């Protein structure tokens, strides 16, 4: 029974260690993605304003 | 007592990283790993597949090569 | 000792199941979300793409 | 044997009890970086929308 009921508790143990490990790797390659994806709109956010100054400069010949 | 899903997802802690497909993904479809390269396994037909590139669909690639599986069949 | 600190493992690693049900969902739904949102960054490169080509063809009509 | 088994069970169990922690403070950490590329869309949808406004306004004029 306690001979057991611990061998139970070893088996149920490394079960979620093991699922807990899964999840580690899973959620740091969302952070690459999310990290890679912030990063680039940097450029982005740039281009958007290189526009906008090129629709204002041509807003004004015509 | 906890998600079959969950079960066969813990066989992945082993699997070796790199590989282009979700851990997830492949324990969704019904396989768990065999310990062997990336050579992951459906508990319920035996179906084998290894070698997964980019945009693979395990769910797909498992109806496209053995659709009789009481599994699958979802 | 062992029969109430072996209860005490008991007790806990049966919380553990849901602690783990709970963090597999949060990490599943960020996942979600940064693929969703780096779905979001493909199309903001493209609308950007198309809008700076019809500026082009814009200002070489003046 | 039997207390051997306890010891090194509860000393599992506590580490993975904070182990689990990391991970889902490394959630917080990540969903934090996603929605802030999701509103990155939000606010550049509003932005193209209008520039791509704007330019068939003038495509329009000429
Ligand atoms: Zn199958």
């Amino acid at each position: 029974e306690l001979l057991q009921r611990c061998e139970s508790l070893e088996k149920k143990t490394a079960t979620f260690e093991n699922i807990v490990c899964v999840l580690n790797r899973e959620v740091e390659r969302v952070a690459m993605t999310a990290e890679a994806c912030s990063r680039q709109h940097r450029l982005d956010q740039d281009k958007i304003e290189a526009l906008s100054s090129k629709v204002q400069q041509l807003e004004r010949s015509i | 007592m906890l998600s079959c899903e969950l079960y066969r997802m813990s066989t992945y802690s082993t699997f070796p990283a790199g590989v282009p497909v979700s851990e997830r993904s492949l324990a969704r479809a019904g396989f768990y790993y065999t310990g062997v390269n990336d050579k992951v396994k459906c508990f319920c037909c035996g179906l084998m597949l290894d070698n997964w590139k980019r945009g693979d669909s395990p769910t797909e690639k498992h109806k496209k090569l053995y659709p009789s599986c009481r599994f699958v069949q979802s």
